[PDB]
Parts: C-alpha cells; sequence; structure tokens
C-alpha cells in the first residue's frame, strides 16, 4: 500500500489550512496538487 | 575524579553534548512522534534541538519549471500540469491569510516586534513561530500535529515547510532527474555540505516549545581545541582508543563534520517505523594523528570528558561547522566558553592513578587560562606495575 508506505517515511496529512498565532487561519489560495 | 563530572557548572555544560537527553529523536530523519488528523496516525519530527547546515537536497530533472531547491513552495495543481512528472517545487509551506500575508517564508523583523513570541534569539523565535503553528482538519478543527521549520539566518527569513519527509529513494516510488518518467516523487534526502547551506537550521517545531531551552541544553556549535572522550578506568580515553570508533582520513575538517552527520550509523528514524530516541553514531572529533594525517574519528558514545589537543575540533550531528556563537541566537540581555576556564594559582596539576592495561594517567591542568586533559605515560615505579 503506497499510502502506508508514504505514512512510514513522514508522509503528511493532507491539509488545506494551518492556524498560526500570529497570523489565525492560513490556507491555501490555490488547489494543491495531488497525484499521477 | 573525572573533571568534567566535578561541579554544578560542569555537568550542565557537558550535557549540552548528550542528544539522547536533549534532543531525542533521530538526526539525520527526524520522525519521532505520532499524531492524528481525521483518525489517522501520521508521524511528526519531534527533535528539541535544532539542526545546524541540514538541508534537503533534490533530485529532480535539471530543466525548467524544476529549481530543486527546498524551500521553494510545494507545488500548485496548475504548475504541475504545466510540468509533468515529477512533482515540481519544494518544501515551503505556501499558505496565505484571506488578505494574501504569507505564513512561510516570514520574516525576522516582524517577529522581534510582536508581543506573541517570548523567545530571547533569533533561532528561538523562529521556532516558536513553527511551534505555534498547527495543522487543520478536515472539519477546520486545530490538531496536534506540527510541520518541520528551516530558518535562513543569512535572510532573516522563518520557513515553515510543508513536508516533514526527509528522506525518499528507491526507482520504485522516486526518480532521480526524471528517470524513470512516470513517477510521482522526486528522490530526496538531508544532507550537510563542506561549503553549503551552512546558514540554514532545520529543527521540529518542537524546538519552539520551550524556545530559549536549545541554547543551553544542545551542542549548538563545534568546540575547538577538544576531542570528545568518555572516562573509564580512571582517565579520559578519547574515541580514538575505543573499540568501536570509526576512523577516516580526510582533506578538511569540514568533512569530519559532515560524516558526524551524514555517516550510516547517525540517529535516524526511517524506516517499519523506528523511534531512534536520539541514540547512534552522532560524534566525531577532526584531529591530527601523530604522524600528521588529519583523521576523523566516529563514535556512538555520548561524551562524558574531553581530552585537550589545539588541533581538534570535535563536532555532532546536531551542531555547526562554526566554532563561535553567532548573534541569532544570543540573548537581547548559557555559558558555552567561560565554562572550561581555570587560573593556574589554584588549579593544581592533579596525576590520577596508572591505567595499567594501557599504561597511562590522567593529568588535569591548567595552561593558558584553560582546562587541560591529557594522559601521560605513568611514573616510573609505577611502570613496574605494566
Ligand atoms: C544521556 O542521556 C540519557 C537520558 O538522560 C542517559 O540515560 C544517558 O546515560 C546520558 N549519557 C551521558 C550523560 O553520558
Amino acid at each position: 500500500d503506497i499510502v502506508q508506505h508514504m505514512e512510514d517515511i513522514g508522509g503528511a496529512p493532507p491539509v488545506s489550512c494551518v492556524t498560526n498565532e500570529i497570523l489565525g487561519v492560513t490556507c491555501a489560495p490555490q488547489a494543491i496538487a495531488k497525484a499521477t | 575524579g573525572n573533571p568534567f563530572q566535578a561541579n554544578v557548572e560542569m555537568k550542565t555544560f557537558m550535557e549540552r553534548f548528550n542528544l539522547t537527553h536533549h534532543h531525542q529523536s533521530g538526526i539525520y530523519v527526524d520522525l519521532g512522534q505520532d499524531k492524528e488528523v481525521d483518525g489517522t496516525l501520521y508521524r511528526e519530527p519531534a527533535g528539541l534541538c535544532p539542526i545546524w547546515g541540514k538541508h534537503i537536497e533534490l533530485q529532480q530533472p535539471d530543466r525548467p519549471p524544476y529549481r530543486n531547491n527546498f524551500l521553494e513552495d510545494v507545488p500548485t495543481e496548475k504548475e504541475y500540469k504545466q510540468s509533468g512528472n515529477p512533482l515540481p517545487g519544494g518544501f515551503n509551506l505556501n499558505f496565505v491569510t484571506p488578505s494574501g500575508q504569507r505564513i512561510s517564508p516570514f520574516p525576522m523583523e516582524l517577529l522581534e516586534k510582536n508581543s506573541n513570541i517570548k523567545a530571547s534569539t533569533d533561532l528561538g523565535r523562529c521556532a516558536e513561530f513553527a511551534f505555534k503553528t498547527v495543522a487543520m482538519d478536515k472539519n477546520n478543527k486545530a490538531t496536534k500535529y506540527r510541520y518541520p521549520f528551516v530558518y535562513d539566518s543569512k535572510k532573516r527569513l522563518c520557513h515553515i515547510l510543508a513536508v516533514s519527509m526527509q528522506l525518499m529513494e528507491g526507482k520504485k516510488y522516486c526518480s532521480v532527474k526524471g528517470e524513470p518518467p512516470d513517477l510521482t516523487w522526486y528522490c530526496f534526502k538531508p544532507r550537510k555540505s563542506v561549503t553549503e547551506n551552512h546558514h540554514l537550521i532545520y529543527g521540529s517545531a518542537y524546538v519552539g516549545e520551550n524556545p530559549d531551552a536549545f541554547i543551553s541544553k544542545c551542542p549548538n556549535q563545534a568546540l575547538r581545541g577538544y576531542r570528545f572522550g568518555v572516562w573509564k578506568k580512571g582517565r579520559c580515553l578519547d574515541y580514538t582508543e575505543l573499540t568501536d570508533t570509526v576512523i577516516e582520513r580526510v582533506e578538511s575538517k569540514a568533512q569530519c563534520w559532515v560524516k558526524t552527520f551524514e555517516n550510516d550509523g547517525v540517529a535516524s528514524d526511517q524506516p517499519d517505523q523506528p523511534h531512534s530516541g536520539g541514540v547512534g553514531r552522532n560524534y566525531g572529533f577532526y584531529y591530527v594523528d601523530t604522524t600528521g594525517e588529519g583523521k576523523c574519528a566516529l563514535s556512538d558514545q555520548v561524551p562524558d570528558c574531553l581530552v585537550s589537543d589545539s588541533a581538534a575540533v570535535s563536532y555532532t550531528a546536531a551542531g555547526s561547522l562554526s566554532e563561535e556563537t553567532p548573534n541569532f541566537i544570543i540573548p537581547s540581555n548559557p555559558t558555552p566558553e567561560t565554562a572550561l576556564q581555570c587560573t593556574a594559582d589554584k588549579f593544581p596539576d592533579s596525576f590520577g592513578a596508572c591505567d595499567v592495561q594501557a599504561c597511562k594517567r590522567q593529568k588535569t591542568s591548567c595552561v593558558g587560562g584553560q582546562i587541560q586533559s591529557t594522559s601521560v605515560d605513568c611514573t616510573a615505579d609505577e611502570q613496574n606495575e605494566c
């Protein structure tokens, strides 16, 4: 399973926003690249 | 009587070399923690110490739009459609507030005049910033997952990386320079270079949990004039005297510093999901041997003493090539230079018992207002005992 392999080497959660204490909510202005 | 363990000042100084105690994670690849986002467990970099000079080397194809640079934004879907495989861009998080302000890279000037940022050093300010950034899940709820950072001390830019992976290899999953062509991912790995990217500092977001702590707790700099050692049989044995040490001929000290980070025994969390806790061949020193050859001694034994040697420099996988404290880690108000001082007047030459197996003894003294620690020949009759 490719997802297990990715997770194993630190593959990240598929996320669009982050909260930062100084800027608040922070999001991707355009769709993030996905797969093949 | 290990002079390096003899008082409170010394114990604390020495403890800054213990990467198992203070850093507690993989060095080469830091993936020490697991975190849930939407019911899946993800690996998270977790180390408490910043890693000086570490950068992630990319192996994209050598042509536009690829830039082979991990500090470039993660790729947009658009950009990927315009390029083919492998994915372009780099590891930089490219998120913006609704007004368009970037989370990364973030100018240090804006961090030094903001009341939420309580760190004293510029490196801490950047760590703290990273620590105060968590991912949001599919319900827009804050999680406990944090992305690692890289401070660029040359540009005074703090980066949050959208990519926590540090090592990808195997032609099954990634391409080197576009070969094979159908592959999604380019290969990449952690490096330190003898010349490049010394000004880059890589860290898990957890160095900013207590943002000032790296200053007295981590081996930030190379240590000039001493060789790492372990106290054993009543004197300080430097790694040259130990069985498990790896010694290579090197052209310069820089290569040795690179080796402490790149040797295959370094603390790594890379697969199976191991947690080094920071144990591994993380320590070493450059020295000139009795015959005039420059050599590197690599060991997995945490230093608990030092052998004196003006031509030597001790390095760790965490620390810089640089041997002096830079301004970006000095508070706006540690003891790195001062802890090793004495005066002849008070510190007299004390000779330890004879180690009969090696027929040497410790000698400890004050030479040029600094502690000197070496092994000399036992006395004449003491040699009868060898
Ligand atoms: C290094 O760290 C660990 C945990 O604090 C400790 O068990 C180990 O013995 C330490 N080694 C030293 C001080 O040499």
